[PDB]
C-alpha cells in the first residue's frame, strides 16, 4: 500500500525538521556535568565507612 | 469495616476464672499480632499481654505473669485471654488492640470496642506532668510527655506513641515514633521533640479535639503509658 | 509507490548528510585530556537469597532502601536492602514474568510479562494484605518494561511492535506509539517525565513524547536487538547495550552517536544499562556472568563485578548513588558498594 | 604354651615374624593409595563440585569415614614391625581400638545408604525421598553417626595395654573362649548390609531393563558400576569373616586347651583383615573421581 | 542488640521464607510440558484427549502435568523461548494428513529441526505425535506421497509411508546422544496418548535422577 510510506515520509520530514548543536558542544556540556556533580559521587569516591549504610 | 468485637466480660467473684473473647472480621487476622490493653475506672491505659504473629512470641505483665494466659485461633479468627484466680486490682475495661511490625509499619492503629469487668471485693517510667489545661476553638496548644530512659535507638528510631481517648469511645492512634502521622488524622496534629522530651502540637484547634491525651514507649517489654493530660473547655 | 521510496531515500541522505555536517570533533579526543578514574573495586556487601528460579527483573524504590525483584517462580519479593528482610512477598496469577517496576510514592508496584498483562498492585491497604488493584489489557504481544509516571499513570513497552500509556483509573490506553518494526525491549523515563526512549528488536531507539505522541527523532547504528536503554542523569543523552556486545552513547540535542564502549575479548550481549549519580560511570551486565565498570568519558573499563555464576540479567543504581544491585539468573541477588 | 590371662576369659595369643614381614609392606602399599585417593576426593569435596544435592552428601561422608580410617595405619605399621609391641600409652590404644572399629563400621553403614539411595532413583523415581531438603541429608548423616559412634564405645571404658611374659598387646580380636559383643557386631556388619545390598543392586538391574532403557550406552556403563561395587564390598569383607566363623567352629570343640591347634589360623585372619583397608583405598575408584560428573 | 520492634520484622521475614520454601517444595513435586505445533497439526484435539499463553492441568496415576501452549505470540521466538528451559519434555503434533499442499509439512519439518536443534533444549527430551491417521490412509490410497517427498522408492502403503515419514522426521536431530525422541501414532484414539505422556516422562525422570546421583 501507500499509507505506510505517506506515514514513513511524513515521519522523516517532521525529523528532518530538527535544529542540531555540534558535537564538541554536547561533549563540552557532558563534561561540566561529570566534572561539577563529581562530588556528591559515592561509587566514584569510595566514601568512609562511617557513614556507609552497608557494613559487611 | 475493621471492626473488633470483645465479649465475655462481667460481674466475677474473686478467685474467678473468667475468659474474654475477641472476635475480628474485615482484615487478615492471621498476620497481625494482637495485644490486650486494660484500663481502670478513674485511672489510666495499662499493658497486659501480648502474642505475635504464628504464636511464636509471648509477652506478659508483672501484675498478672502467672495469672493470665493469652491464645489465639486464627482459622476461627477469635482472640483468647483466659484468666485465673482474679483479685480486686483487676476491675477495668480490656481492650483488643492490634499491631503489624515490618519496615515503616504503624502498630496500635485499630482499637477494640472495650468490655467491661467488675470484682467484687528496669520498667521504663513516663511522666505527663500537667494533667489538666484549657483550651478554646482556634489556638494552639502543645502537649508534652518525659521519660525516664531515652527512647531513641542506635537505628535512628525514636519509639513513641500518641493516643486520643474521646470521652466515652476508644483510643485512636495520633503519631507513631514520635513524627509519623496516622492514616486518617487531620493535618492539625504535628508531634516532635528529641530523646527524653518529646512534644505533641495542636494548631488550630477546633472541636471533637477534647478528651485525654497518652504517650507510650515501644523500644522495650512492659510498655508503659502516661498519666494523660485532660483537654477542656 | 516509487515517489514514495525516493522521497523517503533523499530525506534519509538528507538527514545523514546534515548528521555528517554537524560533526566537528569526536568526545574521545576532547576528553582525554581529563584525568582517569583508576580502578574501581566493589565488594558484595549484601546478598539476598530467597528466590527459588531465574530473576529476570528489579526496581529500586526512591528511598534507596526498599527494592522489589521478580523472578519466574511466580513471586514478587519486596526487600530491605540494609537487614535483609523480606517486607512483602505477592504470589503472581501468571509465571512468566519479565518485568517490574517500583512507584515513586511507595504505593504501588507493577508486573507483567508473556500473558500481555501489566497488574498494579496496592502495597497499602487498611486490610493488612497486598492486593492486585488493576489488570490492564490491549497489548497482542508480551510486556517487556514498564515505568511509572505517577500513581495513576503507567508507560508500557510490549512484544507487540508497540507501546502505551495508560490511565490506572479506568485502565484504557491514553495515547498509543506506533513507529516500531520489532519487538520492544526496554523503556527509560526522562527525569521531568516528558520524553522517554525505546530499545526495539530493529536494531534502532526513538524518542517519544508523553504529552500528545510521536516519535521525534530516531537514532541508528546497532547491529542487533537492543536489549537495555538508560537516561543520562543530565536528560540530554542516554545508553543503549545490544547483542553484538557493544554499548553506545547518544545525544539528544546533537542528534547523533557520541562513543562506543566494546573491547576484542567481550563476545556476549549486554542484558541490562545503568549510569551513576554523577554520571561518570556506566555499568552493564553481560552474559558472560560479569557486570563491567565503563569510564563513561573515556571507554576505558574502570573495574569488573564478578560474583555470579549465571548470566546477569538485571542491574540497578539506587537515587542517592550509594549502593548497586544485581541479579542473575541463579536465585541471588548482591549489593556492591 | 601361650596362655595369657586376660579379664576373665580364657584366651591363646600368639606371636611371630611372618606377621612381621608381611604385613608392613601390604599396609604401607594401601596406606599411600589411601592418601592419594581420599586427599585430592576431599578436597575437591570442599573447593569445586558446587551442586552438593542429598546424593553428594552421603559420599562425603563415605570419603571422611575412609580417609579417618586410614589415618591410623602408621601406628599399625609400628605395632606389626615389632613381634607384637606397643611402645605408645594407655589412651593411645584405648583410643586407636575404638577408631579402628568406628570408622571401619562407618563406612559399611555409608555405602549401604548409598546403595539404598540409587535403589530408590531407578525403582521409585516418583517417591519423596527423591527430593529431600539438604538439611535432611545432614539430619541424617549427624543420627548415622551418632549410631556409629554409641555401637563402639564401650572400647573406651577398658584398659588395653596388657603384658604377655615381655610385650604388650593392643588387640580386640584375641581368641577367648567369649561372646564379648566385638565378634557378634563384626559378623553383623558384614552380614546384614551385604542383604541390603545384593537385593538394592539386583532389583535395578532388573528394572532398568523392563524400561528398556538399557540400549543407551551410559545405562551400560552405570549396571557395570553397580556391579562392580557389590563385588568390591564382597572380595573385601568376606575372608575374614571365613576365619572367624572357621576358629567359632573351632572353639566348640575345645573350650581352651593344647592353643597349638589355633597357631596356623590366627596368622591367616590377621593376613586376611588387612585387606579391609584395601576397600577404603579402592572407594575413590568405584566413586567419585571414575563418575562422568564428579 | 535489636529493638522490639526490629524482632517482630525479623519473625515476619522468617515466617515469609517458611511459606516461600513450603510453596517451592509443592511445585517441585510437578511436571512441566511444552506444547508445540504448526498451527494446524492438531493440538486441540489433543489437548480435548487431556490471550498470551495458556495453561492446563491434570492429573494420572497420582502425578500433576502442566502444559503449556504458546500459540498465540506471534512475536521473535528467539526473545522469549529461554524461559521454558527446564521443562521435563516437549510435545510435538504434526499432522500426518496436511502434505496436501499450501509445504505444510515442509514448514512442520523446519519448525522441528529448529526447535530440536536450540542452545536451550539440548537435554530436553520430545515426544512426536503424528496424528491424523485415518485421514492420512484415505489420501494415501488415492493420492502418492512422492508429492512432499519427491526421492521416495517405496510402494503406495500406509505403513511404509508412515515409517518413512517418521524416519525422515527423526534423522533431524544432530545430539543423538543427549537426547531422545519418542514417537506416537495418535489417530484421536483413546487414551493411549496420556499413558504414552506418563512412560516418557518416568523415562526422562529416571534418567535426570541418576544424573543426580553421578552414574549418568
Ligand atoms: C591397633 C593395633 C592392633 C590391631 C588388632 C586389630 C587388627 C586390625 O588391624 O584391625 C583391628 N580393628 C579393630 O577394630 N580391632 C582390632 O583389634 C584390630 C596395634 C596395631
Amino acid at each position: 500500500s501507500i499509507a505506510q510510506a505517506r506515514k514513513l515520509v511524513e515521519q522523516l520530514k517532521m525529523e528532518a525538521n530538527i535544529d542540531r548543536i555540534k558535537v564538541s558542544k554536547a561533549a563540552a556540556d557532558l563534561m561540566a556535568y561529570c566534572e561539577a556533580h563529581a562530588k556528591e559521587d559515592p561509587l566514584l569516591t569510595p566514601v568512609p565507612a562511617s557513614e556507609n549504610p552497608f557494613r559487611e | 469495616d475493621v471492626q473488633l468485637v470483645e465479649s465475655g466480660g462481667g460481674l466475677v467473684q474473686p478467685g474467678g476464672s473468667r475468659k474474654l473473647s475477641c472476635s475480628a472480621s474485615g482484615f487478615a487476622f492471621s498476620s497481625f499480632g494482637m495485644h490486650w490493653v486494660r484500663q481502670a475506672p478513674e485511672k489510666g491505659l495499662e499493658w497486659v499481654a501480648y502474642i505475635s504473629s504464628g504464636s511464636g512470641t509471648i509477652y506478659y505483665a508483672d501484675t498478672v505473669k502467672g495469672r493470665f494466659t493469652i491464645s489465639r485461633d486464627d482459622p476461627k479468627n477469635t482472640l483468647f485471654l483466659q484468666m485465673t484466680s482474679l483479685r480486686s486490682e483487676d476491675t477495668a475495661m480490656y481492650y483488643c488492640v492490634r499491631s503489624i511490625y515490618y519496615y515503616g509499619s504503624s502498630p496500635f492503629d485499630f482499637w477494640g470496642q472495650g468490655t467491661t469487668l467488675t470484682v467484687s471485693s528496669s520498667d521504663i517510667v513516663m511522666t505527663q506532668a500537667t494533667s489538666s489545661v484549657p483550651v478554646t476553638p482556634g489556638e494552639s496548644v502543645s502537649i508534652s510527655c518525659r521519660s525516664s530512659k531515652s527512647l531513641l535507638h542506635s537505628n535512628g528510631n525514636t519509639y513513641l506513641y500518641w493516643f486520643l481517648q474521646r470521652p466515652g469511645q476508644s483510643p485512636q492512634l495520633l503519631i507513631y515514633r514520635m513524627s509519623n502521622l496516622a492514616s486518617g488524622v487531620p493535618d492539625r496534629f504535628s508531634g516532635s521533640g528529641s530523646g527524653t522530651a518529646f512534644t505533641l502540637t495542636i494548631s488550630r484547634l477546633e472541636a471533637e479535639d477534647v478528651g485525654v491525651y497518652y504517650c507510650m514507649q515501644h523500644l522495650e517489654y512492659p510498655l508503659t503509658f502516661g498519666a494523660g493530660t485532660k483537654l477542656e473547655l | 509507490l516509487d515517489q514514495l521510496r525516493q522521497e523517503a531515500e533523499q530525506l534519509k541522505n538528507q538527514i545523514r548528510d546534515a548528521r555528517k555536517a554537524c560533526a566537528d570533533a569526536t568526545l574521545s579526543q576532547i576528553t582525554n585530556n581529563i584525568d582517569p578514574v583508576g580502578r574501581i573495586q566493589m565488594r558484595t556487601r549484601r546478598t539476598l537469597r530467597g528466590h527459588l528460579a531465574k530473576i529476570y527483573a528489579m526496581h529500586w524504590g526512591t528511598d534507596s532502601r526498599l527494592l522489589v525483584s521478580a523472578s519466574q517462580d511466580g513471586k514478587l519479593i519486596i526487600w530491605d536492602s540494609y537487614t535483609t528482610n523480606k517486607v512483602h512477598a505477592i504470589p503472581l496469577r501468571s509465571s512468566w514474568v519479565m518485568t517490574c517496576a517500583y512507584a515513586p510514592s511507595g504505593n504501588y508496584v507493577a508486573c507483567g510479562g508473556l500473558d500481555n498483562i501489566c497488574s498494579i498492585y496496592n502495597l497499602k491497604t487498611r486490610e493488612g494484605n497486598v492486593r492486585v488493584s488493576r489488570e490492564l489489557a490491549g497489548h497482542t504481544g508480551y510486556l517487556s518494561c514498564c515505568r511509572f509516571l505517577d500513581d495513576n499513570q503507567i508507560v508500557t513497552s510490549s512484544g507487540d511492535t508497540t507501546c502505551a500509556l495508560w490511565d490506572i483509573e479506568t485502565g484504557q490506553q491514553t495515547t498509543t506509539f506506533t513507529g516500531h518494526t520489532g519487538d520492544v525491549m526496554s523503556l527509560s523515563l526522562a527525569p521531568d517525565t516528558r520524553l522517554f526512549v525505546s530499545g526495539a528488536c530493529d536494531a534502532s531507539a526513538k524518542l517519544w513524547d508523553v504529552r500528545e505522541g510521536m516519535c521525534r527523532q530516531t537514532f541508528t547504528g546497532h547491529e542487533s536487538d537492543i536489549n537495555a536503554i538508560c537516561f543520562f542523569p543530565n536528560g540530554n543523552a542516554f545508553a543503549t547495550g545490544s547483542d553484538d556486545a557493544t554499548c553506545r552513547l547518544f545525544d539528544l540535542r546533537a542528534d547523533q552517536e557520541l562513543m562506543t564502549y566494546s573491547h576484542d575479548n567481550i563476545i556476549c550481549g549486554i542484558t541490562s544499562v545503568s549510569f551513576s549519580k554523577s554520571g561518570r560511570l556506566l555499568l552493564a551486565g553481560y552474559d558472560d556472568f560479569n557486570c563491567n565498570v565503563w569510564d563513561a568519558l573515556k571507554a576505558d573499563r574502570a573495574g569488573v563485578l564478578a560474583g555470579h555464576d549465571n548470566r546477569v540479567s538485571c542491574l540497578g543504581v539506587t537515587d542517592d548513588g550509594m549502593a548497586v544491585a544485581t541479579g542473575s539468573w541463579d536465585s541471588f541477588l548482591k549489593i556492591w558498594n | 604354651d601361650h596362655f595369657l590371662e586376660i579379664d576373665k576369659k580364657n584366651c591363646c595369643v600368639f606371636r611371630d615374624d611372618f606377621i612381621v614381614k608381611v604385613l608392613p609392606p601390604v599396609l604401607g602399599l594401601e596406606f599411600i593409595f589411601g592418601l592419594l585417593g581420599n586427599g585430592l576426593a576431599l578436597w575437591i569435596f570442599c573447593f569445586h563440585l558446587k551442586s552438593w544435592k542429598s546424593s553428594r552428601i552421603f559420599l562425603f561422608n563415605l570419603a571422611v569415614a575412609d580417609f579417618l580410617l586410614i589415618i591410623c595405619l602408621p601406628f599399625l605399621m609400628d605395632n606389626y614391625v615389632r613381634r607384637w609391641d606397643w611402645k605408645f600409652g594407655d589412651i593411645p590404644c584405648r583410643l586407636m581400638l575404638f577408631m579402628l572399629a568406628m570408622n571401619r563400621q562407618g563406612s559399611i553403614i555409608f555405602l549401604t545408604v548409598v546403595a539404598v539411595d540409587r535403589y530408590f532413583r531407578v525403582v521409585h523415581p516418583h517417591h519423596a525421598l527423591n527430593k529431600i531438603s539438604n538439611r535432611t541429608a545432614a539430619i541424617i548423616s549427624c543420627l548415622l553417626w551418632g549410631i556409629t559412634i554409641g555401637l563402639t564405645v564401650h572400647l573406651l571404658k577398658k584398659k588395653m595395654p596388657i603384658q604377655n611374659g615381655g610385650a604388650n598387646l593392643c588387640s580386640s580380636f584375641s581368641i577367648c573362649h567369649t561372646f564379648q559383643w566385638h565378634e557378634a557386631m563384626f559378623l553383623l556388619e558384614f552380614f546384614l548390609p551385604l542383604g541390603i545390598i545384593l537385593f538394592c543392586s539386583a532389583r535395578i538391574i532388573w528394572s532398568l531393563r523392563q524400561r528398556q532403557m538399557d540400549r543407551h550406552a551410559k545405562i551400560k556403563r552405570a549396571i557395570t558400576f553397580i556391579m562392580v561395587v557389590a563385588i568390591v564390598f564382597v572380595i573385601c569383607f568376606l575372608p575374614s569373616v571365613v576365619v572367624r566363623i572357621r576358629i567359632f567352629w573351632l572353639l566348640h570343640t575345645s573350650g581352651t586347651q593344647n592353643c597349638e591347634v589355633y597357631r596356623s589360623v590366627d596368622l591367616a585372619f590377621f593376613i586376611t583383615l588387612s585387606f579391609t583397608y584395601m576397600n577404603s583405598m579402592l572407594d575413590p575408584v568405584v566413586y567419585y573421581f571414575s563418575s562422568p560428573s564428579f | 542488640t535489636l529493638s522490639a520492634e526490629d524482632k517482630a520484622a525479623v519473625e515476619r521475614s522468617k515466617m515469609i521464607d517458611r511459606n516461600l520454601r513450603e510453596d517451592g517444595e509443592k511445585a517441585a513435586r510437578e511436571v512441566k510440558l511444552l506444547l508445540l505445533g504448526a498451527g494446524e497439526s492438531g493440538k486441540s484435539t489433543i489437548v480435548k484427549q487431556m490471550t498470551g499463553i495458556v495453561e492446563t492441568h491434570f492429573t494420572f496415576k497420582d502425578l500433576h502435568f502442566k502444559m503449556f501452549d504458546v500459540g498465540a505470540q506471534r512475536s521473535e521466538r528467539k526473545k522469549w523461548i529461554h524461559c521454558f528451559e527446564g521443562v521435563t519434555a516437549i510435545i510435538f503434533c504434526v499432522a500426518l494428513s496436511d502434505y496436501d499442499l499450501v509445504n505444510r509439512m515442509h514448514e512442520s519439518m523446519k519448525l522441528f529441526d529448529s526447535i530440536c536443534n536450540n542452545k536451550w533444549f539440548t537435554d530436553t527430551s520430545i515426544i512426536l505425535f503424528l496424528n491424523k491417521k485415518d485421514l492420512f490412509e484415505e489420501k494415501i490410497k488415492k493420492s502418492p506421497l512422492t508429492i512432499c517427498y519427491p526421492e521416495y522408492a517405496g510402494s503406495n502403503t500406509y505403513e511404509e509411508a508412515a515409517a518413512y515419514i517418521q524416519c525422515q522426521f527423526e534423522d533431524l536431530n544432530k545430539r543423538k546422544d543427549t537426547k531422545e525422541i519418542y514417537t506416537h501414532f495418535t489417530c484421536s484414539t483413546d487414551t493411549k496418548n496420556v499413558q504414552f505422556v506418563f512412560d516418557a516422562v518416568t523415562d526422562v525422570i529416571i534418567k535426570n535422577n541418576l544424573k543426580d546421583c553421578g552414574l549418568f
